[PDB]
Parts: structure tokens; C-alpha cells; sequence
């Protein structure tokens, strides 16, 4: 019974820490397109 | 035996022949160059995509009008352009012979052949940026296009006039999927109706050219040389020639598609293609965007894209079908590139890596694998074996977790999972190998009616193949009843039965244990 | 007082007109190209006024083949759509022009595309159910009268056929008609739409205009507002309620953001456009309810990378009033709609709104639900028996409800030769009562399959 | 007929000319440096027509000292180096200038270093397998005798060691001519290798041209062409097989990043230049063996940031029959060589080249490895004792299966104090063979680490306790 | 620069020299500093090509 309650905690752990991960990834996935995006817009502003 | 005289009659016609009476011409004269762009002055009426002739016979397309010039994207022998040479404009934009004549040679973007076979025999000129049909000029795609592939056959199953993407990281099998649609379509072209005859086009944009080499050899191994064109942009060609190779194969495509023909077109692949587009852009200097694309790559591929379609029978009945190819990088279709191909097309495969290392080949992912055409591309067999795979695999794969666990699992779950082990080593194939669709309904059926629940694993593969083996040796009947029915009939249906339990009477595991009952 | 081309940039075409004859910005200008293998009428809309008499302008169809210093001629006004009865039952483009019967509808009354909100005064202040007659959706997703409701679904879940049920309800219970706007439409599933609605007789009812993908990116951009025109023409003027369908908004926003760009404007993060919460301001504020008229608004949306914080699904949720789900688990049972009643949601299902006892009953369902979706693990691996008593009954609730939510549509009367059923909110609300209190749990599962109010259920368990 | 300096910014120089004396695109120009200090003769390569007469080009020696203004002889031409026999045994510069013996081929025939790769018509696949000796090149990554071999991997994972291992291996015993192309990499490292080819009687056969990492860009972006020059004489006209070894071929890609910008070329992503896909396909169609004349080319690409989705090494590996891609994490748990089996690839292993028991062990080795990848981060939180008994076998035989993988190689007794070892074809898939089985299950993992053969697997074993 | 010239200077007269540079990161910026400044076009992370 012990394993059974603890098993179920540790599946509801890594199920937040699941979602947490994808939430920071997503955010870095944004921050990255947006830094290139910008690196490549100032290129082509320097080269205007 | 080659006798003088033809030589000599083939140059007097030319010399006889030869006239180039003076015609006005409007010249322009190149104000720069750089790295594969000439910027022209002149040549004022000029049209947008015209084809431009720089000295030395060396091409050119005008893609940026300005008032000061005119940006031009050399098609190859850059180096040979210099400021102050004269250009000359064809009055015409790109545009590329077709004909029957293209089947089994390899032309460059322009239809000039780069086999060394001599010349094509064109039966006209199609310009590249001919509209695709209409809304109103099409029909719902119900025809199948049997790729040979079960997993593609039974799970997304491919009509003709689908366009359906090939995606995935770099040596997951993509070019091997292609070229197993196109050595299947042999048998169809054997049958010599062109109802059923399959024209193949496989265009190679960024290949190294001994990749092209052996994929040609691949296609002339299996006969598939004999109905099909290659369009070749080696990674040697000017980004031009990369751009514009789609176009031309799907010019010769269109061609066999609007005189009734049913044409398969190959892409591999359309990434090389919107880097090349996107270093003429950039070049160019149009604003970039999201990974430096321009604002209408998108544009590029979709209106490539839309151009293979199911033509109604107004207009001969005639279909291009696309596989468009798209290489991932870190599996990461959200890409700008895979993310516009994807919303594009009619349906993906993708394939990954860690499938690949698995033994799992070819290494679709059947989770994520979609085709919206679905079921009205496959024939009424298919559609029966096939209708309970989708569940059972999506069974399996929750199931797995349980592998160890079998006997804690109750009666069904343990069912379930060994069906769907049995059923994954159903879908494997090996390359250059496309099945016949009777046979591929055999083995659907071998695999969704229990019959290798009593084989063991490791053998389901190989018994499936001898018992294909067996029965094309002795019960070709029932082959060539799904084949004309295109259904597996009750008779058949319980012939192919009673041959099956004989077969595993007959057939040994590998382990020493008996398969029957 | 025509103008000239001046620089061509691929969709971009600058244009010199006389001193005194500049366009206003979202005007509509002709262009020729007479090359015979590509000859076509351009029509270019000016986007930027550029300065020395000069515009610059988007075309909407491609320019290969167009030639400098070829005559401009500007119309005087933005692209104008036809309007009225006449659109119903026809196919445009972004343009105004009839797909299936070129030249139809020439001479109709034409509404420039560009128009803006109600004025604030005009707007309800009150929120409204639209009552749809489906028991899930009025049950669990309730959907807001002049709302936006987001659709999520994959391929093979009954998408077309809930379009064309919605189309169906809102032609005959409401009296109102049906624009559907393809937003990056592929050619072959626009026809497909055609030929199915021409099918199930409910074109006559719907005024389809597609924006199709191989075009260029300024014709996807202005399609929703051309759809959105003709459904406002429907609503002010003809005093009917209109049904919207946008399919997809993503595709808009990204038609947006491709304009965006081929205009030299600099990426705002992620590379969306600068203005992408001011586009989508302006398509969806358009889609209100006004003067006791509405237009309703049912929108396919797209997620990048599944990531919900994206601008593109950000900015469109903003604007979304309810959302429906349609799962592939819920079609394969056989339930219809396959609308999975955890995953949708809808903002009004509020007692507020909807009242006490209806948020009561669909709070009770939700958890009914919840806990069978729990327990649906343990079933499936160690088995029904392994659960205890109380599971069992809750089970047995819990599928009998989630058999319920299941309805015979009107479009499914096309496959099936019974007809559909329109369920009242209140026998709707009364019926899950009583089936949540477990007052039906001795009935057949089947029995609960495909049917409307307590009468339906009450005669098939006869049948039974 | 002269030109002008005009403009001078880093590496790149704006150059004047008259009416019609404007150079030809890729044409070398020479210039003037005065000052004693740094007092030389600037080469040129014409790489723009600006308009007005005017030409912007690369420089390949430092421009620091140069006046604006000062004049620009055209010579007419490309760049070009010396081509012959001549050439083996001694070490040349991208411009064709002897290093070790200044003068030497001058005399001989000139080869402009830009030229057209070969007709399409003249393109062979290779399929035949170059046995090394290695296990884990051998067995998952076999290599193509005329093909086209890289070595993909971050800093210090090991491709220079690689490289010379092969040169060791397949260089020494080699009938044929070989090329090496040091470009972009440290001096340091071209020494050690001028040092050691003629110590091990290599050099006579070996034509070593070096560009390094310290050289301007024009030099780093030219030196790769310059040895593929001398590479394709050796080709076309002598008609012998020819050894190519580069390293590093990025640095030729990075180079052109380096003047991309201020050669006025709006940046692509990740900061490359545009033309990025376009030079390397250039240079890498040109590196290629024709029909009946071999060219077996090992190449070293740098991933930058161990990152492999980089569009350079991403662009590069469309170029390549086979891959050996060596991994940071494989590096860091001591494994060497760090070879990733599950990245690498090679065209050649099919069951019909290789045959069904090499493919057959080779698929099995790579089928337990990736389980054991997949497992790895549930041993590491719940531990392996949490696993299904099948599946501790499984974790078992892979740890030794990887620890095999590795060898001690000729090139790395300098960093380990122990001597190489080869190990046959058959041998190694023998022992796969018998270690996918878990016939040696019950030797301990060390015994596995850093040996050649089943013979020095029983004598580690032995050593550590345990009897094979 | 400076440092490695003075170290040269030893080092070409038969010296052993060790120079420490601490720390490069910030000679890199200092160097992308004055490219920006004299307006030259910037690579990743704005750095000078
Ligand atoms: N069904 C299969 N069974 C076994 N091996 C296969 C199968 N399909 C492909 N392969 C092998 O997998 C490797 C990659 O195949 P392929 O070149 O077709 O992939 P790709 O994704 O197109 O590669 P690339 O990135 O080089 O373009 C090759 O060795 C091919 O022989
Ligand atoms: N209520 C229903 N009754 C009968 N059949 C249905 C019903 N809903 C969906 N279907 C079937 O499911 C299929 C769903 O396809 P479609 O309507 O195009 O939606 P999607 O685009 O999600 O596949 C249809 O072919 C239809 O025959
Ligand atoms: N086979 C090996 N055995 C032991 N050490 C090695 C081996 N290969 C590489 N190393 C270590 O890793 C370092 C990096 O190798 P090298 O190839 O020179 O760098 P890179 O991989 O960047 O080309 C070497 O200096 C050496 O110390
Ligand atoms: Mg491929
Ligand atoms: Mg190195």
C-alpha cells in the first residue's frame, strides 16, 4: 500500500515537473527565435 | 558501323539551314555582379522572371525590377559575368521542354539532359509558373497509390492526387520510402494501361552527385528507369538551378497529368530548396524574416505544392501525386520550413532516428503519422484488414510499459500487448522491397486475425514472408482474387485460412517450439 | 491620372501616380500583364505610401511576368465584395470574384472589406447563450451568441460534419445563413467542402469564400475580412443571424506576419508582425452581436509546438469565448459529436449566465467524468472486477452519461436515414439530472446511443 | 592599366580600375606593403564587381601597413599552385609558396585553384570497403575505399587524433599519393604532423599544404582549394588513387562567415553567410572520385558547441558516404575513440555489401545501445535494480558492448602511454557477435575498456581476476 | 597584444615566457565595442565577424 501511495506521489511529481519543463523550454524555444531574428535584423540594418 | 554519311547530311541541314537574319533586340548592360547576381541596366520592358542572356552563353533570371536596374540570379558559370557586358532579353520566362521523351534520363532544372544520352525529344513547352487547377477544376481524391510500404499503405494510406510529406531527421529512410513507391509502380507500369500506369519524377535538390548516381542505379536495379524522369540540382549547382528544380519537374509532371496520365513526383528534398531560395533573397537583399526566410517561402512551397491534385474528368481525369521530403533538425518540426510543409500537405510520415536504432524500419512514427485522405485512398481489402490497426498499435504503445509484467496484466491486457508486438513486427519491411497490395492484404490479415498469435516474435517477420512465398506458389488464387475484386472474399477469405494452418503445420520457430494451433 | 510600375519585388510593387493622384492607403489598383502565358489582371492594394508620388502595394495575385512602366488604373476604393442573397450558394475568393461561375455576382451591391466595430454604444452589454439544441455543447460548452468558439480536432473526428450541423441549426432553428472563410485553404479540401455541402443541400444556406494556400500571402491575409464583410452585410442589413466559420485564423496571422515581412517591417518577438494584437483586434471586434442581430463565430485555431503562451494562439485567445475539443477517443466509441467533454470548455458556464442549476448539473457530469477518465486506467490494465462496488456504479453512471452526451444530428441524417433532434436547454438540464442522480442506471448502455430528450431515450428502451 | 586602393576595411579591399582593365571575378591581384616592419606583397582575390570600376576583393595576407591608393597589378588569372610529382614530400602554403625550401616549384605547371567539379556523366557510386583495423569504424561505420569519409565532433573530442590514426592506418600502406590540407588549425599541429609523416617515411608520398587558424580569412577560405587542386591533378592526370585529408573543412566555411559581412551580403541564420549551402556544395562536389579514378577523401568537421544541428556541419553531412561522429558525452566517460554509434552512419552497411553477419551484429549492437540510451535516466534516478531481469541483461551487455567499442589507438599512446592495437574485420564481428549473445557477461565491464581483440580482452580479464 | 609583444621580444632571444591573459572574454567585448562604434555590421551575439 506504501508503494503504491508513494508511486502514484512520484508520478504526479514528474508530471509537474513535465509541465514545468515544457513551459521553460517553450520559453526558450520563443527566446531563441527572437534572438535570431534580431541578430539578423541587425545585419541587415548595419548593412542598410 | 558508323558510316560518314549521316554526319556529313546532319552538319550540310545545319549550314544549308543556318539563317540569322538580323532582329531588334533590347540590350541591357551588367552594372554589378557578385556571388551568383548580376545587377543589369536596361532593358526596360523586360518582364518579372524573364529569362536574360549574358555572353558566353550564360543564363540569367530577373527576379528585382527597379528604376536604376535589374537584379538577376545567374543560373551557373557566375565567375564568367563582368560589369559592362551586354545582356540581351529572350522575351520569354522560364519555361522547359516535356514530353514523352523525358522518361529515364536525367535533365537539370532547364531540361537539358545531364546523363551524357543525347538530346530529348521534346513534345512541347511548359512555362514554370502556370497556374495549378482550379477549385472548381478537381475531384476527390479516391484512387490508391500504392507505395509497397505497409506501414504507408495501411496506416496513411496515399491516393492519388494526395500530397504527402516525407519528414524526419537526416538517414531515417525518407529517400528509401520514395524509392520503394517508385520501384513499386513497376508492376503498374508493366500492366501497360494508363489508367494504372504511374509516370515517376524524382527531383534531387542539394544532393552530392554520386547520391544522385546511386539512386538512379537503385531505380535502374528494379526496372523503374523505364517510367520514371530525374530532375538534378547537385549541390554543385547555382542556388538558381536548386530553386528552380521543383518547378521543373513539376512541369513535366503537369504535362503527363493533363493529358489523363497519373504522375508521382518525388521532392528530395524541399528544405535544400528554401535555403536556396532564401540565399537568392538574401542576395537580393529582400527583408528577412524567421530564420532569415523571406516573406514568401511559404508562397514558394505551396504554390509548388498545390499544383499536384486529382483533375476532374472534364479535364481527362489525370493526378499528380507529391512526396515532398523534409529533413528535421533534432526531430524539431516546429520549424519555419517543416511547420509551412506540414500545414501545406495532405498528410505526414514522420520518421525518426530513435524508430531507426530500434530495429523498427521503415521508421514511421504510427502515432504522430496522419493522412487526411485516409480510408478513400485504400481499396475495400485494405480497408477491412486495416481498419483495427491504428487502435491496436495505440494499445501496444500505452501497454508497453507493462512488458515484464504480463502475468500481473489481466487476460485482455496481455492480448493486447502480445498482438501489437506481433503487429510492429508485421509492419517491419526491408528496403527496396514494396509488396504487391494483394500481399500486403495477406499480411494485414495475417497479422489482425491472430494467425501469429501463436508465433513467436523474433519469427512473425520471416514467417510472413515464407507463408507469402508459399501461397504465391500454390494458392496464387487468392492473390489474384483480391487483385481483381480488389476484396477479400468469404471463399478466399477461408481458402487463405486452411492454407495458413497447413503453412504453420509445415513452419518451424527458430527456438525449436511449434506454431500451430 | 494612371499611374506606372515602377519597382517589382516579388508581391511588392511600387507605383508612380501623377502628382495629384495618389490612392488612399487600401485602395485597390488594376495592372496588366498581357504576356499570353501568364496574362491575368493584377490587383495590387496599396499598403504604404512611400512619398515624391510614389505608393507601395501587395499584390494580390503573382507578378511574374508584369513589366515596369505597365499603366496602374486605381478603382477609387478598397477591395469591395459583393453582398446579399445572391452570395449564398456560390464560392469567391479574397477578391469578390465567384470561383465556380466567373463573373456571377459582378453586379451585385459590393461592401469595401475595411470596416470598423459597432460603435461602443451599440454594443450588448450582456453576454447571451446561443442555444445550439446539441446537449454537450449546451450542456458542458455552452456557446456565446456573437462569441468566438475555438475548434480543436485532428483528421477523421467528425469535424465536417459538426460544421455542417452547426450550418444545418443555424439555418433552421435560428432562420440565419452560413459564410465559411478558408483562410489558407488547401485547393483539394476546398473542393472536397464544396462538393459535400452541394451534397448535403446546406450550400444553398452558406456563402463559401477561400483564400487559397498557393496564393500570395496579401489574398490569405484579406480573406477573413472578406467573409466577415459578407456576414456583416448579412447581419446589418438583412437582419439575420449569421454563422461564421474560420478555418484556419492561425493561417491568417501568419498571412499577417508574411505581409509583415515582405513590407520591410522589423519582426516583433517570435517574428510575428508588430501589429499582430492590432490585426487580430480588428478581425475579431467585427464579430459581435448588435441591434438584436449577430454574427457567431466557430474558428478552426492552430497551436505552434503546442505551445498555448505563443503570440499567435495568445493574441487569437484573447478573443475566444468558448472552445471545443474533438478527440479521436470519443469518435471511436461511436459518440457523436466527438466532443471531449474534459478537454472543451466554455467561458460562460457560469451561474451567473447560465443559472444555478444548470452549472449544478454540468459541474456533476464534469466530475462524473473525471473520476470514470481516472479510473479508466485501472479498467483497462488490472481489470473491471479489480474495482470496488462504488467504482463499479460509476462506472456504469459515467457511461451511460458519456453515451448520452452522444445525439443524432441533422447532418448525420445524410449517412443514416433517421433524422436529428433538437433538445431544449431545460429537458437537456432536467435529463442529466435525473441521470446523475443514477434514476436511469438500470437502462441498456446501447440505449443511450444517438438520440435526443427523455422521450427518445424512453422510447428506444422500449425498443430494448 | 593598373588599379588603386580605395577602400581598406579588415580583410576586405576596394580596388580602382580604368575603363575596361576591371579583373575578372576570382582573379588575383598583387599589391604593395612598404613599410619595413611589416613590408610584403599583398595577393588579392577579386570576389565582387562593384559597379563604376570598381572591385572588391579578399585579401590573403594581412593588410595592416597597406595605403590607400597605392597600385594593384592584375595578373590576369585565378590563384594558382603548383602541380607535378614535384610536390610530394614537401609543404606548401594556399598560395602555393614552399614553406620548407622557399623557390621550390616555381618552375613547375600551374593549376588555377578554382575549377568545375566533374560531369554528372562522370559520377560512380563506391561501394567497396577500407578496412582500418579499428573496431567501431569497422564495424558500425564501415568506410568506402574511394569515398567520401568525415569526422564530425565539438573541440577536443578527438578528430585530429582520428585523422592521424587513419593517416597511420591507411596512409602508411598506401600504393598511391597522398594530400593533406591542414585549414584554419593550430601551426602547432601542422608541425607535429610535417614531423611525424617524415619521420614514419610518409612524407615522400605526401603533398602537405597549410593554411592555419592565425592567416586571414582569404587564406583559410582558399587553402582547402588550393590542396583539392593538387588533389585533382593527381586525379585526372597522373591516374593513381589519391589519399585527401582535411582538417578542419569548417574552418573554410567559417572563414567565408568572417568576410560574408563585410563583403555587404545581408547574414543568413545562425550568422552565417547566405551562400553558405552553395560554396560548400562547390568544394565539396569538386572532392569526389570519378569513374575509374579514386579519390578516398577523410574529412574533419567541427560541430560548433557540440551543437549538430548547426547549419554548417548540417549542410556538410548531406556531402558524405560515410560519418564517424564523436560525441562529447562518449569523450567525457573516458570512451575513445568517442564515437557515437548511434549518429554515425555509413552507406556501405547493407547486408549486400558487408554481408548479412556483419549487417545482422552490427544492427544488434546498435538495437542494444539504443535501449540501453533509453534506459539510462531511469538507472540513474530509481537505479538498475528497479529494471525487468531481461532488461539488467540488456543494461549489462550494453555497458560492455560500449566499453569494447573503444581501443587503444596508434595516435593516442602519447596521451595514454599505451601502445595501439588493430583488430581484423572477422575478429571484430566474432567478438560483437559473441558479446550481443552474452557469452562474456560474466567479465567485468573494466576488463572491456581500452583493448584490441578477443586475445587482449581474456589477458585484461586475467589480469583484473576473472577468467574470459 | 601588448603583452605578447613583450613576451615575444624574450622569446626570440632563446627566453621561455608565460603570459596569462585575464581575460579574454573582455577583450572580446572590448573589441565588439569599438566594431560597433565604427558602425561595422555585427554577427552572433553582436560580435565583429
Ligand atoms: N526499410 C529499411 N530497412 C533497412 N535499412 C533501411 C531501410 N530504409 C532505409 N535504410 C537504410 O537507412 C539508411 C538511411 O536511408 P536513406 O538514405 O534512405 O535515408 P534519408 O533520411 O533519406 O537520408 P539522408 O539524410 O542521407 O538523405 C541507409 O543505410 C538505408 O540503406
Ligand atoms: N454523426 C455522425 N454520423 C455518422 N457518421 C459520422 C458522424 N460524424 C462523422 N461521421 C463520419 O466520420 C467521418 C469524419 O470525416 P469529416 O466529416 O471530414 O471530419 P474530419 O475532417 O474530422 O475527418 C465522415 O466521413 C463521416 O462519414
Ligand atoms: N584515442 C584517444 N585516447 C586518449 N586520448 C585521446 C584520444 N583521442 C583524443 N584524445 C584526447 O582528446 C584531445 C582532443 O583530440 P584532438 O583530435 O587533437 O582535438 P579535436 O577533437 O578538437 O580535433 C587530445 O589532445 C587527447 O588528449
Ligand atoms: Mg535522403
Ligand atoms: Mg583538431
Amino acid at each position: 500500500a506504501s508503494r503504491r501511495r508513494a508511486m502514484k506521489s512520484a508520478t504526479d511529481n514528474a508530471d509537474d515537473l513535465i509541465k514545468a519543463l515544457t513551459l521553460a523550454a517553450n520559453r526558450e524555444r520563443q527566446a531563441q527565435i527572437t534572438q535570431e531574428i534580431s541578430e539578423i535584423v541587425g545585419g541587415a540594418n548595419a548593412l542598410a | 558501323t558508323i558510316s560518314a554519311a549521316d554526319i556529313e547530311g546532319a552538319i550540310e541541314d545545319y549550314v544549308s539551314s543556318f539563317s540569322a537574319d538580323t532582329e531588334r533586340e533590347e540590350i541591357g548592360t551588367v552594372i554589378d555582379a557578385g556571388d551568383g547576381i548580376a545587377h543589369v541596366e536596361g532593358l526596360p520592358s523586360v518582364m518579372t522572371q524573364e529569362l536574360l542572356e549574358f555572353p558566353g552563353g550564360v543564363l540569367g533570371v530577373a527576379l528585382n525590377l527597379d528604376e536604376h536596374s535589374v537584379g538577376a540570379v545567374i543560373l551557373g558559370e557566375f565567375e564568367k559575368i563582368e560589369e559592362g557586358q551586354q545582356v540581351k532579353r529572350t522575351g520569354e520566362v522560364l519555361s522547359v521542354p516535356v514530353g514523352d521523351a523525358f522518361l529515364g534520363r536525367v535533365v537539370n532544372p532547364l531540361g537539358q539532359p545531364i546523363d551524357g544520352q543525347g538530346d530529348i525529344a521534346a513534345e512541347t513547352r511548359r512555362a514554370l509558373e502556370l497556374q495549378a487547377p482550379s477549385v472548381v477544376q478537381r475531384q476527390s481524391v479516391s484512387e490508391p497509390l500504392q507505395t509497397g510500404i505497409k506501414a504507408i499503405d495501411a496506416m496513411t494510406p496515399i491516393g492519388r492526387g494526395q500530397r504527402q510529406l516525407i519528414i524526419g531527421d537526416r538517414k531515417t529512410g525518407k529517400t528509401a520510402v520514395c524509392v520503394d513507391t517508385i520501384l513499386n509502380q513497376r508492376e503498374a507500369w508493366l500492366t501497360g494501361d494508363p489508367k494504372q500506369q504511374v509516370r515517376c519524377v524524382y527531383v534531387a535538390i542539394g544532393q552530392k552527385g554520386t547520391t544522385i548516381a546511386s539512386v538512379k542505379r537503385a531505380l535502374e536495379e528494379g526496372g523503374a528507369m523505364e517510367y520514371t524522369t530525374i530532375v538534378a540540382a547537385p549541390a554543385s549547382d547555382a542556388a538558381g538551378f536548386k530553386w528552380l528544380a521543383p518547378y521543373t519537374g513539376s512541369a513535366i509532371g503537369q504535362h503527363w497529368m493533363y493529358n489523363g496520365k497519373h504522375v508521382l513526383i518525388v521532392f528530395d528534398d524541399l528544405s535544400k530548396q528554401a535555403d536556396a531560395y532564401r540565399a537568392i533573397s538574401l542576395l537580393l537583399r529582400r527583408p528577412p524574416g524567421r530564420e532569415a526566410f523571406p516573406g514568401d517561402v511559404f508562397y514558394l512551397h505551396s504554390r509548388l505544392l498545390e499544383r499536384c491534385a486529382k483533375l476532374s474528368d472534364e479535364l481527362g481525369g489525370g493526378s499528380m501525386t507529391g512526396l515532398p521530403i523534409i529533413e528535421t533538425k533534432a526531430n524539431d518540426i516546429s520549424a519555419f520550413i517543416p511547420t509551412n510543409v506540414i500545414s501545406i500537405t495532405d498528410g505526414q510520415c514522420f520518421l525518426e532516428s530513435d524508430l531507426f536504432n530500434q530495429g523498427v524500419r521503415p521508421a514511421i512514427n504510427v502515432g504522430v503519422s496522419v493522412s487526411r485522405v485516409g480510408g478513400a485512398a485504400q481499396i475495400k481489402a485494405m480497408k477491412e484488414v486495416a481498419g483495427s490497426l491504428r487502435l491496436d498499435l495505440s494499445q501496444y504503445r500505452e501497454l508497453e510499459a507493462f512488458a515484464a509484467f504480463a502475468s500481473d496484466l489481466d487476460a485482455a491486457s496481455k492480448a493486447q500487448l502480445d498482438r501489437g508486438a506481433r503487429l510492429v513486427e508485421l509492419l517491419k519491411q526491408p528496403q527496396y522491397s514494396p509488396l504487391a497490395v494483394e500481399e500486403q492484404v495477406v499480411a494485414i490479415f495475417l497479422g489482425t486475425q491472430g494467425h501469429l498469435d501463436s508465433v513467436p516474435v523474433e519469427d512473425v517477420q520471416r514467417f510472413e514472408s515464407e507463408l507469402l512465398e508459399h501461397v504465391k506458389a500454390s494458392h496464387s488464387d487468392i492473390f489474384d482474387g483480391i487483385r481483381e475484386t480488389k476484396k477479400l472474399s468469404e471463399e478466399a477469405e477461408e481458402k487463405l485460412v486452411s492454407v495458413i494452418n497447413e503453412f504453420k503445420k509445415g513452419f518451424q520457430a527458430s527456438d525449436g517450439s511449434s506454431v500451430v494451433v | 491620372t494612371a499611374g506606372r510600375v515602377v519597382r517589382i519585388t516579388g508581391p511588392v510593387v511600387d507605383v508612380e501616380f501623377p502628382r495629384g493622384s495618389v490612392p488612399e492607403l487600401f485602395n485597390a489598383l488594376h495592372a496588366e500583364i498581357t504576356f499570353g502565358a501568364l496574362a491575368k489582371t493584377l490587383t495590387l492594394e496599396v499598403a504604404q505610401h512611400l512619398g515624391d508620388s510614389l505608393v507601395r502595394c501587395i499584390s494580390m495575385q503573382p507578378t511574374d511576368g508584369l513589366v515596369r512602366g505597365v499603366e496602374v488604373t486605381d478603382t477609387g476604393a478598397s477591395i469591395s465584395v459583393p453582398v446579399g442573397d445572391g452570395v449564398k450558394g456560390h464560392v469567391f475568393n479574397a477578391l469578390g470574384d465567384c470561383l465556380d461561375d466567373p463573373g456571377y455576382g459582378k453586379d451585385f451591391e459590393h461592401w469595401s472589406i475595411h470596416r470598423k466595430p459597432p460603435a461602443f454604444s451599440d454594443l450588448e452589454p450582456r453576454t447571451e447563450m446561443l442555444e445550439t439544441g446539441l446537449k454537450v455543447v449546451d450542456l458542458l460548452t455552452p456557446y456565446v451568441r456573437g462569441g468566438k468558439i475555438a475548434l480543436f480536432g485532428g483528421a477523421g473526428v467528425g469535424k465536417t460534419v459538426l460544421i455542417q450541423e452547426m450550418i444545418n441549426r443555424i439555418a433552421r432553428n435560428f432562420g440565419g445563413t452560413s459564410v465559411f472563410a478558408g483562410v489558407g485553404e488547401r485547393t483539394r479540401e476546398g473542393n472536397d467542402l464544396w462538393v459535400e455541402l452541394a451534397d448535403a443541400n446546406v450550400l444553398k444556406d452558406t456563402a463559401l469564400v477561400f483564400g487559397q494556400m498557393d496564393e500570395p500571402p496579401g489574398t490569405r491575409m484579406r480573406v477573413a475580412l472578406s467573409a466577415l464583410t459578407m456576414a456583416e452585410f448579412f447581419r446589418d442589413e438583412q437582419g439575420q443571424d449569421v454563422l461564421l466559420f474560420i478555418d484556419n485564423i492561425f493561417r491568417f496571422t501568419q498571412a499577417g506576419s508574411e505581409v509583415s515581412t515582405l513590407l520591410g517591417r522589423m519582426p516583433s518577438a517570435v517574428g510575428y508582425q508588430p501589429t499582430l494584437a492590432d490585426e487580430m483586434g480588428e478581425l475579431q471586434e467585427r464579430i459581435t452581436s448588435t441591434r438584436g442581430r449577430s454574427i457567431t463565430s466557430m474558428q478552426a485555431v492552430y497551436v505552434p509546438a503546442d505551445d498555448y503562451t505563443d503570440p499567435a494562439p495568445a493574441t487569437t485567445f484573447a478573443h475566444l469565448d468558448a472552445t471545443t475539443e474533438l478527440s479521436r477517443a470519443v469518435f471511436s466509441k461511436g459518440i457523436f459529436p466527438a466532443v471531449d467533454p474534459l478537454a472543451s470548455s466554455s467561458t460562460i458556464l457560469d451561474p451567473a449566465i447560465v443559472g444555478d442549476e444548470h452549472y449544478r448539473v454540468a459541474q456533476e457530469v464534469i466530475r462524473i467524468l473525471q473520476r470514470y477518465k481516472d479510473l479508466q486506467d485501472i479498467i483497462a490494465i488490472l481489470g473491471i472486477d479489480e474495482l470496488s462496488e462504488e467504482d463499479k456504479q460509476l462506472v456504469n453512471r459515467a457511461r451511460r452519461i458519456e453515451r448520452f452526451l452522444s445525439q443524432n444530428m441533422m447532418a448525420a441524417e445524410q449517412f443514416t436515414g433517421q433524422p436529428g433532434s433538437t433538445v431544449p436547454l431545460k429537458e437537456t438540464i432536467e435529463a442529466f439530472d435525473k441521470l446523475t442522480k443514477g434514476e436511469f442506471d438500470h437502462l441498456p448502455e446501447q440505449a443511450f446511443f444517438l438520440i435526443g430528450g427523455l422521450d427518445d431515450l424512453a422510447k428506444k428502451a422500449e425498443s430494448l
